């Protein structure tokens, strides 16, 4: 990927930008919550059931 | 690494004196150790002063609070580094400016790290991506750097308040948007029920 | 004389295929740049770029 | 039986497939039991295709003269009328399901294939009756079920019906339409002739299945892909391409209002396609609703994550 500029002799490389980069950061952020959820239930499974009941009580 | 952090905190609390001075240079030389908060607050490193022992205490403070330009200004008073200790200091300089500003321009990193091009400046940043140290994206149109994931330098004893503040706006912020979506469903469903009743009672009276 | 009347069209079709494989990487390519690579004069380059 | 058909019985499938009672009389299947959990998966896969035709595959067992429709999955084939012999794409899925079922002690095989006929109602045309005869002799038993997704919206009636095309040497010479629905004025002449090739069956409903139980364990780790919305950038060529077809429909409406379908002597029956202005309105609103639907998935993302900022 990328293009070559013959005016100043500076070749640029494409690294994705504009709209395609907006959906990539959202999917990468939600993926961190999925990996963090598996670590909380593995290290302390009692805290997973306690945090879920706090939303239903409010 | 994570298994090597629990071994350096156990040997420093068992011995002291001349054995503690040799343990400081072995931690900075061995890779994998990117945290220096649990070793600076200890009373073992604070007893090193008067001579070459005081130089190791000032070097540990620059690796946690200082940056890259803070080391080149007093390179004669601090001991020299090698091909591994110098590259580790450049990783902490990138995560230092990210804790204050969200985006860091390329002109700032070109002056602090002292480079000439963009690939050589970003060469020390991509090395921390595979080691799960610095994770983010590179911007070319705006010539900025959006750092998403980075190391917390120390144990985060001062900037720990921003962790709970960011999570509070994500949980309480969803309740305000949920009230607007639920209200839109009731308004859209009520409009369909009123339209179906006003279209059947007006067409049945045409025959009568 | 039958094949001589079609020898000019065959030479022009080859220049079109080479220009496609060279204009993709270079965004703003120079006009004398494609003339030096093709080893041709600049008199027929201006006439071929219009038809292409 | 009554309580044995609700569960998976190995002895029931061992006394039917070993003898094959369908080789004596083709009119053995009388009723069809379709699971309530599998019915929602068939009406949702055909609704995503819109005006196109799609096909799938059903899995289940048998219990006498009544078929059992257990699990069902979709297929990437573009229907059956467009692509001849659409059962070739399901050979990879069947080779991986039978081998994994015989090792655990299960004799569940194929039971039928379902598709969708949007527009001309739920029936079997001249193409579906030819391909089904070649599949019933190799992968028996089979059953063709048609689902109309574009008919349960305006009329509000859940169109559902199973049919079975008779093979060569058993078609009745005269048989009326067993399951008659609505057909537009275009292919109504072929309904009175092709109706004798198949026959309708009394569909039933029951609660069992098994595919509707393992999708929750996957959602615990696959929930990061369900939020991948932003429909404004997915089918962007279909939205812009629909505006080109709208211009051709709007040009036909100008000639309809100018000439007029109400002449002297013979009115309301002059032009072929009447009410061109009323039909062009729904086509213009289709490009508007589909355009604002993709924006709603983006504004909702800028109100939950972009409104957080940092200190």
């Amino acid at each position: 990927n990328g293009f070559i500029d013959q005016i100043d002799g500076i070749v640029h490389f494409e690294t994705r930008e504009a709209l395609p980069t907006w959906d990539k950061q959202i999917q990468s952020l939600c993926f961190q919550v999925n990996n963090l959820l598996e670590k909380i239930s593995q290290t302390a499974p009692e805290w997973t059931a306690q945090a879920m009941e706090a939303q239903m009580a409010q | 690494s994570s298994n090597l952090l629990e071994q350096f905190i156990l040997l420093a609390k068992g011995t002291s004196g001349s054995a503690l001075t040799a343990l400081i240079s072995q931690v900075l030389e061995a890779p994998g150790v990117y945290v220096f908060g649990e070793l600076l607050e200890l009373a073992n490193v604070q007893e090193l002063a008067e001579g070459a022992n005081a130089a190791y205490l000032q070097l540990l403070n620059l690796f946690a609070y200082g940056t890259y330009p803070d080391y080149i200004a007093n390179k004669e008073s601090l001991p020299e580094l090698s091909t591994a200790q110098q590259n580790k200091l450049k990783h902490l300089t990138i995560v230092s400016l990210a804790s204050r500003m969200k985006c860091i321009p390329y002109s700032v990193l070109l002056k602090d790290l002292e480079m000439r091009n963009l690939r050589e400046l970003e060469d020390l940043i991509i090395e921390a991506v595979y080691t799960d140290i610095i994770q983010g994206k590179l911007d070319q149109r705006n010539q900025l750097l959006e750092v998403d994931f980075c190391i917390g330098r120390d144990i985060r004893k001062k900037d720990i308040n921003n962790i709970v503040k960011t999570l509070h706006e994500w949980c309480d912020g969803c309740e305000a948007v949920l009230l607007g979506i639920e209200q839109q469903v009731l308004r859209a469903n009520q409009y369909k029920e009123n339209h179906n009743r006003t279209q059947q009672q007006v067409e049945a009276e045409v025959t009568n | 004389p039958f094949i001589r009347e079609h020898i000019e069209e065959l030479l022009r079709n080859i220049r079109t295929q080479v220009l496609i494989k060279l204009i993709k990487p270079y965004t703003r390519i120079h006009i004398p740049f494609i003339s030096k690579e093709l080893n041709i004069d600049v008199a027929d380059v201006e006439s071929l770029l219009v038809q292409c | 039986s009554i309580d044995e058909i609700y569960k998976y019985d190995k002895k029931q499938q061992q006394e039917i497939l070993a003898a094959k009672p369908w080789t004596k009389d083709h009119h053995y299947f009388k009723y069809c039991k379709i699971s309530a959990l599998a019915l929602l998966k068939m009406v949702m896969h055909a609704r995503s295709g819109g005006n196109l035709e799609v096909m799938g595959l059903m899995l289940g067992k048998v219990d006498g003269e009544t078929m059992i429709i257990m699990d069902s999955f979709a297929l990437p084939v573009e229907g059956t009328e467009t692509r001849v012999n659409a059962q070739a794409a399901a050979y990879e899925y069947m080779a991986a399901y039978i081998e994994n079922a015989k090792q655990v002690g299960r004799l569940e095989n194929a039971i039928g294939w379902y598709h969708s006929h949007p527009g001309y109602g739920c029936w079997l045309s001249g193409i579906d009756v030819s391909t089904q005869m070649l599949n019933q002799q190799f992968q028996e038993p089979f059953v063709a079920v048609v689902i109309d997704p574009t008919r349960t919206i305006s009329a509000g009636k859940v169109n559902l019906g199973a049919f079975r095309t008779y093979p060569k040497g058993y078609k009745p010479p005269d048989e009326g339409p067993s399951e008659y629905q609505t057909i537009p004025l275009n292919k109504i002449e072929d309904f009175g002739v092709h109706c004798k090739q198949y026959y309708a069956l009394e569909v039933s409903y029951f609660k069992s299945s098994l595919d509707r139980k393992l999708l929750e364990l996957l959602w615990n780790k696959y929930w990061v892909n369900t939020l991948s919305s932003s429909s404004l950038l997915t089918n962007a060529d279909y939205t812009t391409g629909q505006v080109f077809d709208l211009s051709e429909k709007l040009e036909q409406s100008e000639a309809q209002l100018g000439r007029g379908s109400f002449m002297l002597g013979l009115e309301t029956h002059d032009r072929k396609s009447e009410d061109k202005l009323a039909k062009a309105t729904r086509d213009s609103c289709k490009t508007t609703i589909e355009a604002i639907h993709g924006l709603m998935s983006q504004v909702i993302k800028d109100k939950l994550f972009n409104q957080i900022n940092i200190s």
